[PDB]
């Protein structure tokens, strides 16, 4: 028997990376990325904010099969600007925005606690 | 059987509320819909469980094992 | 303690023919004494 | 600064609030992280030393597994998987013990407020089962009469809600945006009137009505969300919101450092 349990649902790659950097061969400056042990709860966020950035040209994620907690992501953008740099810019935007959200939340929570 | 712990849909703990919901119907003579409301279960996914759970455990329990 | 037989908690400790019809009871069906061995579970 | 936040009302167990200057994926991902990823503590493995009751053993296991536990200090200890030890050291786990007896003539209940902490608690606020009502009893486990016995050895571990619904703090969630359907992200099935045949949202009045005749504001975009978080009670609600935000950003920063290390 060899049917997988929920240990492989989110535990990062055992004897394995977290992500692959494979170049597309069908359009200039396109990379596909394979994250694993993740799903929509990260992929939709990265895709949406990366699309909010203006220098990119294409950004879309898909999950292949709900039996597997992996998903792909394809980025192309105009010349000079590296897709990996695009991705790291996107992550920095995300960390900044929601850190601001966090601090704002403790301020208002402490305010709402009367006195 | 006991009341379930933790409503299958939502997850809110149920099971503290059982004997309370009983004595809301024993001496307080209260209508049961209002009884669940005053018990404080305003979503209905939680509400179905207390309303429909049957208590077979005491009918089991009236044997005399050992 | 090896057998139960009944509603009585007659621990018969049976080897052979020590009134299987246990003394406080009158049963003759001899139920068999859940173990003392430690058991494991998994509350997933 | 950025994503402003407004509190409508709060209680011991639920927070209802407004979220603005934010994007849709941001809000939705916050929702999912809160519902699935918050680490906590729950009872996990159980050893029946002695059961006698009519109630079955794996009921006792499963129903034990669902009692919420005090988890303010959850970050202090670490996972059993990552732990340097083996077999539940105090610095990765906690131990629980239950005792019951068919004492009385009438049926005796076994409430959650009977199981007691045994191992080293090391001064961190962990493991005490929550008593929500005002009558001392926890949540009901099992009933006994006059001869039945329970002797339980229990071990709690870290766990997260993704692989089991034991480890959830979430218990419910609420979510709403554009209660007046100005964004036209839906249109109403109806037979005489959309307006008559549908009840108004409770959150209608916090935005103005759609002014009746102005053309379709196509360039607009979703904002101003409506959240209501309602924890089970294993952890305070402010803590669950802030921890969800924290763990989402921890995830994103992890992917960032993995990329840089590649
Ligand atoms: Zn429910
Ligand atoms: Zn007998
Ligand atoms: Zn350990």
């Amino acid at each position: 028997m060899n049917a997988p349990d929920r240990f492989e649902l989110f535990l990062l790659g055992e004897g394995e990376s977290k992500l692959k950097i494979d170049p597309d061969t069908k359009a200039p400056n396109a990379v596909v990325i394979t994250f694993e042990k993740e799903d929509h709860t990260l992929g939709n966020l990265i895709r949406a904010e990366l699309l909010n950035d203006r220098k990119v040209l294409f950004a879309a994620y898909k999950v292949e099969h709900p039996f597997f907690a992996r998903f792909k992501l394809r980025i192309q953008t105009t010349e000079g600007y590296d897709p990996k740099d695009a991705l790291k810019n996107a992550c920095n935007s995300i960390i900044n925005k929601l850190g601001a959200l966090k601090t704002n939340f403790e301020t208002e929570w402490n305010l709402q606690t009367l006195a | 059987m006991i009341v379930p712990v933790r409503c299958f849909s939502c997850g809110k703990v149920v099971g503290d509320k059982w004997e309370s919901y009983l004595n809301l119907l024993q001496e307080d003579e209260l209508d049961e819909g209002t009884a669940l409301s005053r018990l404080g279960l305003k979503r209905y996914c939680c509400r179905r469980m207390i309303l429909t759970h049957v208590d077979l455990i005491e009918k089991f329990l009236r044997y005399n094992p050992l | 303690l090896k057998y139960i037989c009944a509603e009585c908690s007659s621990k018969l400790s049976l080897s052979r023919t020590d009134a299987v019809r246990c003394k406080d009871c009158g049963h003759r069906i001899l139920l068999k004494a859940r173990t003392k061995r430690l058991v494991q579970f998994e509350a997933r | 600064e950025g994503p402003q936040v407004k509190i409508r009302e709060a209680s011991k167990d639920n927070v209802d609030f407004i979220l603005s200057n934010v994007d849709l994926a941001m809000a939705n991902s916050l929702r999912r992280v809160m519902i699935a990823e918050i680490p906590t503590l729950a009872i996990d493995s159980v050893e029946v030393e002695t059961n006698t009751t009519v109630l079955a053993d794996e009921f006792i296991a499963h129903r034990l597994g669902l009692i919420p536990l005090q988890s303010m200090d959850i970050e202090q200890l670490e996972y059993s998987r990552d732990c340097f030890c083996e077999d539940h050291c105090d610095k990765c786990s906690v131990v629980l013990t239950l005792q019951a007896f068919g004492e009385s003539e009438s049926t005796t209940n076994v409430y959650s407020k009977d199981l007691v902490i045994v191992s080293n608690l090391m001064g961190r606020n962990i493991g005490h089962p929550i008593i929500q009502d005002k009558e001392g009893n926890g949540v009901l486990i099992c009933k006994l009469r006059k001869g039945q016995e329970l002797k339980l050895t229990c071990v709690a571990k870290k766990g997260i809600a993704k692989e089991h619904a034991k480890w959830g703090p979430a218990a419910a969630i609420e979510f709403e945006y554009d209660p007046w359907n100005k964004l036209k992200h839906t249109d109403y099935w109806y037979e005489q009137d959309s307006a008559k045949e549908w009840p108004q949202s409770k959150n209608c009045e916090y935005e103005d009505p759609p002014n009746e005749g102005d053309p379709f504001d196509y360039k607009a975009q979703a904002d101003t969300f409506y959240m209501n978080v309602e924890s089970v009670g294993s952890i305070p609600v402010d803590q669950v919101v802030v921890r969800g935000i924290d763990t989402l950003q921890k995830k994103v920063a992890s992917i960032l450092l993995a990329l840089t290390q590649m």
